[PDB]
RNA sequence: CGGUCCGGCCGGGAACUCAAAGGAGACUGCCAGUGAUAAACUGGAGGAAGGUGGGGAUGACGUCAAGUCAUCAUGGCCCUUACGACCAGGGCUACACACGUGCUACAAUGGCGCAUACAAAGAGAAGCGACCUCGCGAGAGCAAGCGGACCUCAUAAAGUGCGUCGUAGUCCGGAUUGGAGUCUGCAACUCGACUCCAUGAAGUCGGAAUCGCUAGUAAUCGUGGAUCAGAAUGCCACGGUG
């Protein structure tokens, strides 16, 4: 009865499974304030379920590779919001809303060749 | 300072590699050593047959030259007499058992490399390079090329000072990447110095 | 490059390869712990006797086909500018401008 | 058992060896595993495209070498030794694995 | 609070007012004070005087101030006596560790000496 | 430095200059291209003409010219001063 | 930019109170993208801000935003032989930037040991309406005044 | 799921992540308004993505007699018992000075100590080199496994938690120099890198002047590779925070 969803971010790859209950998350056989010591990711893995109300209604297993504390919370929420969809599907009119649905395709750019980074030009002097 | 190679950057699409092998690292450059050679003795003793591309494979430890050429009676002579002297000198080179087939090039106008070096023969013989120029691109477009540019460079005719020319007929789209480019480049080295030729041949779009 | 120093990586190259067990056996003496100081004094000048063109250290990766000392590359064994050469005439198999 | 491994440089050529050496051990033996891909190796290189002077004008090459893994679960006699005898095209390089 | 000829700051832990010492660091006061017994987050206050007794005997373990720049004099003499590379660039003024003076040799050679 | 479980270093055909100088009993200068060879206490009081690159200059070996090289007596850059 | 004006992008509220302002204020205040510290110095000194008035922390940083809020800035012109500093009215998205980077310019500047007691000392004395901030803003339309003339 | 040494570990399972191969997908395609019923533009609708989605490769005719005869090739000139060839040592690393490009700093948004969490992309056989032992340490010894989604390089750091310093030329900064060493290599004097102990310069944000950058950007943080016996703060790539 366990309801998928795959969350994508920076080069992060969430696994969330949602299952009705009270509100457990479990986040690599962690609690979410063990895993993300961060209160900004501690709010967008639980923004969709306080978009709707459902933070105490479900319980989630949650995986969750590669990537950062934000990365990784990003993925976790276009996870959550990918099976709240498989869910219900009514909630898609709302997440769309919110921007939660949308995959943030924003990956780090390529060093280029001549430029000490993606667009850092080195420093310039006529004479 | 300014063009890609337009087989080097055809490679990839409309575009087969003159060698397909594959080694390690350990081989690598051993195999590409014996593939250097080989393309150097068979265009230096098939000079005078207009050979245009040569193919080097290798399977299971045995070379396989595939020679691209306008007439095969030159360079076999009789009926494996040639062949196997450069066969021999092949399995010379390569230290492995080898082969070698022959591949002919129809239409013989059509083909950069027999081009430029037909160019490079006459110029060595002190023809007028814009009649060279204009026979090749007049049997080019009339053999059917959808489109040739030929380019000469430097000392032309003695002269001090070394410009360039070039004829254009035909579309030649360089940027477009499905287009066949036929291209490459020969030297005549007179005795005023070394003038260089490039031909560009369009045939027409592969739709992959 | 010149051709007298291809002829000196060429002997360099045929030292480096005879003496090459020797060379080892001494610094295996040399490097082993357990060993007398006096046999380790006399292996280390008989390495002093040896020719020094048997290091393979000292000699260097020229390009085979021009022998420049510079812009060496290992898998090729060529230079920057003959590899490109080569890429660009399809020389090289599977090798192609890349993009990403 | 006979783990299979095909590197090539073309992965047309490589998807081409290995289905033809499934359809060979499908009729002759039993139980070939299957076609699984392996990640493929990039190996770039960068190299500086003037003779003399400029250090910002470069090339940028690669060689992508393609990984196939076939395993075949039952080696009959005739599987082993009649498809070691088969032999494909050169820039596949075939690596068997008995056991 | 005095340590071996010298005076040592009461207000700073025990292993930074040891450092003082020239001769020793932060290594060695660890060492000082692991020899000793005496623990690194207390002062140079609140000291036993016994346990300054004992801290005095452990520096009087190493070689420090009068002894260590004799011994450093005399190194950098005995190099002036020999007349080798090290000697001539410590006579010279210049670095001796193989830097560079074509650029960047100015704490060797102090601040600019402009072309008059 | 080297190791010292290789320990010191020295050409062998100056350590046979060093062991006939002195069985000979000669004070001859003995002139050597050498600049890499470890000094040892059998070399003291003797003349040796260190090379520099262009010449020999003699150096008189001391006690103090034991654990060093015969290159740090033989500067090889002469510089006197730009004005 | 000569073509476009621009759309602007989101900013997420900050997690203890749901603001976008304090966001972006730890936004301005941050550093090398630590933005972990930042978010802990503007906490700790709402923190005392609101120990040393009773209000809202939220409250109180509005109010030392209100009293540092710029309503007319100057622009040079310079359309004669010299330089024009004209007056121009400030629309109140960078009435609000303006005033939390005099701010954090001001909590930069002052002498106290902490960064939050640099921001929460300019904070409180810009609800006090005193400090270099405020200061900044009177010099701001002084000058502005001393230009009105110009428009 | 069933079982456990709680380790996908072990039977297994193939969904999921991922690995590639092929294919679908976005086309102003639709809706409305403007427009000269045109091109087209603005807006919103859906949609993972909306107007060139983002990034790259790709550089027209020509210009500068631009650069390179020292990659190579080559006309012509010159040397040919030397302008050619071999070896040792030295030099290319010098040093009154001037400039360019960088690195590390001047600290408290930090130096410290202890504990702990999250990466991607690469290389490896004359190679990568576990585990274990010894050493404060760089490292040494024995020595598995690996031509490698298996093994190794290899613990990411910034971060977070606690304590600490408490505005000082400082527990900032690390230069310089002395001593003791390791490794590579015939060989580390000129002229290598690194470690340990000691030493603890200048420097407290930079004159006139000037540079880069419009979003996963700058800034900052570490990682890897090529070259290479050894020898980068450079170069080329990678992800983190942002
Ligand atoms: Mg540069
Ligand atoms: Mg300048
Ligand atoms: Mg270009
Ligand atoms: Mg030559
Ligand atoms: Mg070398
Ligand atoms: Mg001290
Ligand atoms: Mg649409
Ligand atoms: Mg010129
Ligand atoms: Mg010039
Ligand atoms: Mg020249
Ligand atoms: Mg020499
Ligand atoms: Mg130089
Ligand atoms: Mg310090
Ligand atoms: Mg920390
Ligand atoms: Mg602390
Ligand atoms: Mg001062
Ligand atoms: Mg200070
Ligand atoms: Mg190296
Ligand atoms: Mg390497
Ligand atoms: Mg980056």
């Amino acid at each position: 009865n366990q309801y998928y969803g795959t969350g994508r971010r920076k080069s992060s790859a969430a696994r969330v499974f949602i299952k009705p209950g009270n509100g457990k998350i479990v986040i690599n056989q962690r609690s979410l304030e063990q895993y993300f010591g961060r209160e900004t990711a501690r709010m967008v893995v639980r923004q969709p379920l306080e978009l709707v109300d459902m933070v105490e209604k479900l319980d989630l297993y949650i995986t969750v590779k590669g990537g950062g504390i934000s990365g990784q919370a990003g993925a976790i929420r276009h996870g959550i919001t990918r099976a709240l969809m498989e869910y219900d599907e009514s909630l898609r009119s709302e997440l769309r809303k919110a921007g939660f649905v949308t995959r943030d395709a924003r990956q780090v750019e390529r060093k280029k060749v001549g430029l000490r980074k993606a667009r850092r030009r080195p420093q310039f002097s006529k004479r | 300072g300014q063009k890609v190679h337009p087989n080097g950057i055809r490679l990839g699409i409309v575009k087969p590699w003159n060698s397909t092998w594959f080694a390690n690292t350990k081989e690598f450059a051993d195999n590409l050593d014996s593939d250097f050679k080989v393309r150097q003795y068979l265009t230096k003793e098939l000079a005078k047959a207009s050979v245009s591309r040569i193919v080097i494979e290798r399977p299971a430890k045995s070379i396989r030259v595939t020679i691209h050429t306008a007439r095969p009676g030159i360079v076999i002579g009789k009926k494996g007499e040639d062949v196997e002297k450069l066969r021999k000198v092949v399995a010379d080179i390569a230290g492995v058992p080898a082969q070698i087939n022959i591949a002919e090039v129809r239409k013989p106008e059509l083909d950069a490399k027999l081009v430029a070096d037909s160019i490079t023969s006459q110029l060595e013989r002190r023809v007028m390079f814009r009649r060279a120029m204009k026979r090749a691109v007049q049997n080019a477009m009339r053999l059917g090329a959808k489109g040739i540019k030929v380019e000469v460079s430097g000392r032309l005719g003695g002269a001090e000072i070394a410009r360039t020319e070039w004829y254009r007929e035909g579309r030649v789209p360089l940027h477009t990447l499905r287009a066949d480019i036929d291209y490459n480049t020969s030297e005549a080295h007179t005795t005023y110095g070394v003038i260089g030729v490039k031909v560009w041949i369009f045939k027409g779009e592969i739709l992959g | 490059a010149k051709q007298s120093m291809k002829a000196r990586e060429v002997k360099r190259v045929a030292l480096a390869d005879k003496y090459f067990a020797k060379r080892a056996e001494l610094k295996a003496i040399i490097s082993d712990v357990n060993a007398s100081d006096e046999d380790r004094w006399n292996a280390v000048l008989k390495l002093q006797t040896l020719p020094r063109d048997s290091s393979p250290s000292r000699q260097r990766n020229r390009c085979r086909q021009t022998g420049r000392p510079h812009g060496f590359l290992r898998k090729f064994g060529l230079s920057r500018i003959k590899v490109r050469e080569a890429a660009m005439r399809g020389e090289i198999p599977g090798l192609k401008k890349a993009s990403w | 058992r006979i783990r299979i491994r095909l590197k090539a440089f073309d992965h047309r050529l490589i998807d081409q060896a290995t289905a033809e050496i499934v359809e060979t051990a499908k009729r002759t033996g039993a139980q070939v595993r299957g076609p699984i891909p392996l990640p493929t190796r990039k190996e770039r290189f960068t190299v500086l495209i003037s003779p003399h002077v400029n250090k910002d004008a470069r090339d940028q090459y690669e060689i992508r070498t393609h990984l196939r893994l076939v395993d075949i679960v039952e080696p009959t006699e005739k599987t082993v030794d009649a498809l070691m005898r088969l032999d494909l095209a050169a820039g596949v390089d075939v690596q068997i694995s008995l056991g | 609070a005095r340590i071996a000829g010298i005076n040592i700051p009461d207000h700073k832990h025990a292993v930074i007012a040891l450092t003082s010492i020239y001769g020793v660091g932060k290594t060695r006061s660890k060492a000082i004070l692991a020899a000793a017994g005496i623990a690194e987050d207390v002062k140079i206050s609140e000291l036993s005087e016994g346990q300054i007794d004992t801290l005095r005997d452990e520096v009087a373990k190493f070689v420090v101030e009068g002894d260590l720049r004799r011994e450093i004099s005399m190194s950098i003499k005995r190099l002036m006596d020999l007349g080798c590379y090290r000697g001539l660039r410590h006579r010279r003024g210049l670095p001796v560790r193989g830097q560079r003076t074509k650029t960047n040799a100015r704490t060797r050679k102090g601040p600019r000496k402009p072309i008059k | 430095p080297r190791s010292l479980k290789k320990g010191p270093f020295i050409d062998l055909h100056l350590l046979k200059k060093v062991e006939k100088a002195v069985e000979s009993g000669d004070k001859k200068p003995l002139r050597t291209w050498s600049r890499r060879s470890t000094i040892f206490p059998n070399m003291i009081g003797l003349t040796i003409a260190v090379h520099n690159g262009r010449q020999h200059v003699p150096v008189f070996v001391t006690d103090e010219m034991v654990g060093h090289k015969l290159g740090e007596f033989a500067p090889t850059r002469t510089y006197r001063g730009h004005a | 930019p000569r073509r476009r004006v621009i759309g602007q992008r989101k900013i997420l509220p900050d997690p203890k109170f749901g603001s976008e302002l304090l966001a972006k204020f730890v936004n301005i205040l941050m550093v090398d993208g630590k933005k972990s510290t930042a978010e802990s110095i503007v906490y700790s000194a709402l923190e005392t801000l609101a120990q040393r008035s009773g209000k809202s922390e939220l409250e109180a940083f509005e109010v030392a935003l209100e009293n540092v809020r710029p309503t007319v800035e100057v622009k040079s012109r310079r359309v004669g032989g010299s330089t024009y500093q004209v007056p121009v009215e400030v629309r109140p998205v960078r009435r609000n930037a303006l005033a939390m980077r005099w701010i954090v310019e001001a909590a930069r500047k002052r002498g106290d040991k902490s960064m939050a007691l640099r921001l929460a000392n300019e904070l409180s004395d810009a609800a006090e309406n005193k400090g270099t901030a405020v200061k900044k803003r009177e010099d701001v339309h002084r000058m502005a005044e001393a230009n009105k003339a110009f428009a």
